């Protein structure tokens, strides 16, 4: 999730290193 | 820590800097 993770706490970057197609 | 919630515009910032050229989904709007 990115809002679940980005908005509801806080989102380093690994997270996102996910959603890059 | 530099740790803060990434909502509004912030997050795609950090989204398109992890990814590059290519693209990611993340577009709820």
């Amino acid at each position: 999730g990115i809002v679940e993770q980005c908005c509801h706490s806080i989102c380093s970057l690994y997270q996102l290193e996910n959603y890059c197609n | 820590e530099v740790n803060q919630h990434l909502c509004g515009s912030e997050l795609v910032e950090a989204l398109e800097l992890v990814c590059g050229e290519r693209g990611f989904f993340y577009e709820p709007k």
